[PDB]
C-alpha cells in the first residue's frame, strides 16, 4: 500500500497551487487533488497515541483503495478513529491474519468489513 | 501549557484555528502583493479579511502606555479574549472597519470605537 | 542585500511564478472552450446572413437599411472590454482606438455616447468626462446569447427610437494566440450584405413590411453576439500569453537571485573564516 | 553647489524634479521586471515614458569618445541644458521616440535626428 | 567527446537529431497533457509518435539485471545503435508498436519481438 | 564595413529578445531582424580554418550592402563557402589590389563580381 500512497502524496504535492484554480473544477484533476487532500487529513497524529503496524495497513488500505472518496476531508479523523473501534469489535479475524502472516488478508472480506462499517458510519 | 488537558479544550482549539489562519494569511502575502486582491478566489479573500481583523485585534492597550497612547489602559481576562477571538473566528464581525480593532483590549470596545466612525 | 533578504525575494518569486503558471493553464483551457463556442457559433450566422442577403434586395421601406437613415448627429459606441486586468494590452489597445477616433471626428460631449461592456471600460470612461448610458458588468466565461440580449435589445431600440443616428462597435479580433486585432465594424444602420444563390430565401414572400420589423432587429441582435465571442476568445488569449511571459520572467529573476544569493553566502564564509584566524593567531 | 542661491531657483528646482522623476521610476523598475507596463496606473505610465527620456537625454557625445565612434563631440552650456531638461519635464518633446535622445547635446539635436529618422 | 572531429559525422548528426526530437517532445508534455493529443498538429503528432519510440529504445536489458528479470543481457556496438537510431528518425518502424522498444539489443530484437507479439 | 556590423550585432541581440515575446514589429524592424540574423550567420567559423584578412574584406561588404538580402538564412554559410571559391577562381585582381593597397578596390568592380557570382550560384 506504501507505493500507491507515496504517488498520491508526489501527484498532490506537486500539481499542489492549482487547488485554488481548482476550485473552478477543470480536468478532472479535482479527483487527485481531492485524493491528496484526504491523504494529508489520514497522514495526522495526535501526541502518544501510537497506532498498531496492522491498523496503519487497513486505513492506509482504505485510504488508497477509494472508500473514502465520498467522505468529506473534515470527517477523516472522525473515520479513522471510529474505524479502530469497528475493527477491534468486529474485524478479530483479519487483525490476527494480519499480525501472524505479516500479508493482507483476503480483499473481498476486507472490503465487507469496510463496507460494513461504512453503511453504518454517519456523515455530519 | 498550552495543552488541551493544561488550558481546556475550547481554548486550545480556538488557539488553533487562530494560528492555522494566520499561517494561512502570510502565505498570501507574497502573491498579493504582485497580482492583487483582485486575482484571489473567494476563500482567500475570506481568509485575508479575517485573518487581518485577528492580527489587528490582537493589539492591546498598555497601562504604562499611556505616555504613549494618551487612552488609558485595560485588563482583559482569558475567558474574554478566548470568547472574542472566538466570535471574531465564526465572522459575526465582518462588516466592522479593520480600524476598530487597534489597542481596543475587548470586543465591546471595538464595537463601540465602530461608532464613532459612523458604522 | 543579506542572505534572508535575497532568500525571502527568491520564495516570494517562486510563489508567484507558480500562480502565473496555473493561471496560463487555465487560460488556456478557457481560450480553447472559447474557441469551441465560436466555432458552434457558425451555422445561425449563416442562415441569418442567407436570409437577410435573400431579403435585404427588397423595397428595404425600413429605418435600418436605409444608408442615411437620419442625417449626422448623436452617435452611439459600443465597447467591448474585460472585468478584470492582467490581459496585457487587450484592454488599453480598444480604449485608446475609441479615444483618439471620439476626439478627432466628435469634439463634443453631445454628440457622442458609449456603449460599454466590462468594468475597467466603466472605470476607464468615469476616470474621464465622458457620458455613459448603458452599462453591463458581469458576465460569464463562456457567454451566451440570452447573458445580454436584454442589452442588445436596449442598444437596438435606442437607435430605433431615435436617441443616437450612428452605431460603432470596437472590439478585438482573435487571429491568433500571439496576434490580436483590434476592429471597428460600422454596425448601423445596415449596409450591405453578401452575393450567392439569390433569391432563393423570398419563395414564400409572406408581407416585407412586417416581416422586415422584426428580421432587421434580429439580424444586429446576432452581430452583437459575434463580437462578444471573438472578444472574450481574444482576452483569453491575451491572458494566456501575458502569464506565460510573466512565468519566464519570474524564473529568470529566480535564477539571477540564486546566483547572487551564493555569492554572498561564500563571502560570509570567507569573512568568517578568516576573523576567526586572525583572532586565533592574534594571540 | 546644489543650493538655490548658488545656481538659482530654477535650476533647482529643474533638478530636484528630475531626481523626482528618476526615483519614481527607479522604484518602479521592480514591478516592470516581473509583469511589464501593462499593469500601471496611467500616472506611473506617465512617469516611465518621462524618466526614460531624461535619462537617455542625460548621455552625451564627447570629444574624447570621437575615436571610439565616429561621431564629433559638442559641449553644452548650463543655460541650454536647464532650458532643455525642463521642456522635457513640461512634456513638450513626448512624441518623439526615446532613441532620439541619445549621444546628442542641445535639445535641438534631438529634434534634428527624429526629423532624421522616421517621424 | 560529441564533436564531429573524433565521434564521426554520422554519429554527431544522428545524436543531435534525437537530442532535438526529444526536446521537441519535452516542450510539448504540457500541452499533451492539458488537451488530447489528437488537438496537436500532424507534425506534432509525428514528433510524438518518433519520440516515445526513441525514448523507448533509449533502454537496455543488462547482463547483471537477469537477477530481476530472468531475461539475458546485451552488448550494442556503437556502430550498431546508429545504425539503429537512424532507421527509428528515417521512420522505418512507425507501424510498429512501442512497446516492442522497450528492453532489447539491435534493431532487429525490435522486429523480432513486434512478431511475436503479432 | 565593420562599424556597421558592430553596433547592428549588439542592437540586433536585444531586439530579437522582443521579437520572441511575440508582436506585431513593423517593416522596419523585420528588415534589421533579417540583417542581423544575416550577420550572426555570417560571424560563424570552423576549428583551425583561419581567412585571409582580404576574404573576410569581400565577404563583410557583401553582408553591409545588401547582396546577401535574398539569400536564404540556411544557405549563407554555403554561400560563403562558395564565394571564396569563386573568389580565388576570378578575383586575383581584386584579392591583390587589396593585399597591395589595405584599401577597397573599386566598389563598381565589386558589385560586377558579385553579382556575377550569384548568377552562378544556386539557392537551397
Amino acid at each position: 500500500v506504501a507505493g500507491t500512497l507515496r504517488l498520491d502524496l508526489a501527484a498532490y504535492r506537486e500539481l499542489e497551487a492549482f487547488a485554488q484554480f481548482g476550485s473552478d473544477l477543470d480536468k478532472a484533476t479535482q479527483a487527485k487533488l481531492a485524493r491528496g487532500a484526504r491523504t494529508v487529513e489520514v497522514l495526522k497524529q495526535d501526541l502518544h497515541q501510537p497506532i498498531p503496524v496492522e491498523k496503519q495497513v487497513l486505513i492506509i488500505y482504505a485510504l488508497t483503495r477509494g472508500f473514502l472518496d465520498d467522505i468529506p476531508v473534515e470527517d477523516v479523523r472522525r473515520f479513522e478513529k471510529e474505524f479502530y473501534l469497528f475493527l477491534d469489535q468486529n474485524g478479530q479475524h483479519l487483525l490476527e491474519h494480519i499480525r501472524t502472516t505479516k500479508d493482507l488478508p483476503n480483499e473481498d472480506d476486507l472490503n465487507k468489513a469496510i463496507e460494513a462499517f461504512k453503511k453504518t458510519f454517519v456523515v455530519s | 501549557a498550552l495543552a488541551p488537558e493544561i488550558v481546556g479544550e475550547e481554548h486550545y482549539q480556538v488557539a488553533r484555528k487562530v494560528q492555522q489562519t494566520l499561517q494561512r494569511y502570510k502565505e498570501l502575502q507574497d502573491i498579493i502583493a504582485i497580482l492583487g486582491m483582485d486575482e484571489l478566489s473567494d476563500e482567500d479573500k475570506l481568509v485575508v479579511h479575517r485573518a487581518r481583523r485577528i492580527q489587528f485585534f490582537l493589539s492591546q492597550n498598555f497601562h504604562v502606555a499611556e505616555q504613549f497612547t494618551g487612552q488609558p489602559g485595560s485588563y482583559v481576562p482569558v475567558k474574554e479574549t478566548v470568547r472574542g477571538f472566538k466570535e471574531i473566528l465564526e465572522g459575526k464581525y465582518d462588516h466592522l472597519p479593520e480600524d476598530a480593532f487597534r489597542l481596543v483590549g475587548r470586543i465591546e470596545e471595538v464595537v463601540e470605537k465602530a461608532k464613532a466612525m459612523g458604522v | 542585500a543579506s542572505l534572508r533578504d535575497i532568500k525571502t525575494r527568491i520564495n516570494a518569486t517562486k510563489k508567484t511564478s507558480q500562480i502565473t503558471k496555473a493561471m496560463e493553464m487555465v487560460s488556456t483551457s478557457k481560450l480553447n472552450r472559447a474557441e469551441q463556442n465560436a466555432k458552434s457559433f457558425v451555422p445561425y450566422m449563416e442562415k441569418i446572413q442567407e436570409v437577410v442577403a435573400n431579403v435585404a434586395l427588397g423595397a428595404g421601406g425600413a429605418s435600418h437599411p436605409m444608408l442615411v437613415s437620419r442625417p449626422v448627429k448623436k452617435t452611439g459606441y459600443l465597447v467591448i472590454t474585460s472585468d478584470r486586468g492582467l490581459a496585457g494590452a487587450y484592454n488599453s489597445n480598444v480604449l485608446r482606438l475609441v479615444y483618439q477616433t471620439i476626439q478627432k471626428r466628435h469634439a463634443s460631449p453631445d454628440e457622442y455616447a458609449i456603449i460599454v461592456i466590462g468594468r475597467v471600460g466603466l472605470s476607464f470612461f468615469r476616470k474621464r468626462n465622458m457620458p455613459v448610458i448603458l452599462d453591463i458588468t458581469r458576465l460569464p466565461d463562456q457567454p451566451s446569447f440570452a447573458d445580454i440580449k436584454e442589452i442588445a435589445r436596449k442598444t437596438v431600440g435606442l437607435f430605433a427610437d431615435g436617441t443616437f443616428d450612428e452605431l460603432y462597435m470596437y472590439y478585438n479580433h482573435y487571429v491568433s494566440a500571439i496576434q490580436q486585432e483590434v476592429t471597428e465594424r460600422k454596425l448601423l444602420p445596415l449596409t450591405d450584405l453578401a452575393e450567392n444563390k439569390q433569391r432563393t430565401v423570398y419563395e414564400f414572400e409572406p408581407s416585407q413590411e412586417e416581416i422586415l420589423d422584426v428580421l432587421l432587429p434580429q439580424y444586429a441582435e446576432s452581430l452583437i453576439y459575434g463580437a462578444l465571442l471573438d472578444a472574450k476568445a481574444s482576452e483569453h488569449a491575451a491572458r494566456m500569453t501575458a502569464m506565460k511571459n510573466a512565468t519566464d520572467n519570474a524564473n529568470e529573476l529566480i535564477r539571477t537571485l540564486t546566483l547572487s544569493y551564493n555569492r554572498a553566502r561564500q563571502a560570509a564564509i570567507t569573512q568568517e573564516i578568516t576573523e576567526i584566524v586572525a583572532g586565533a593567531n592574534a594571540l
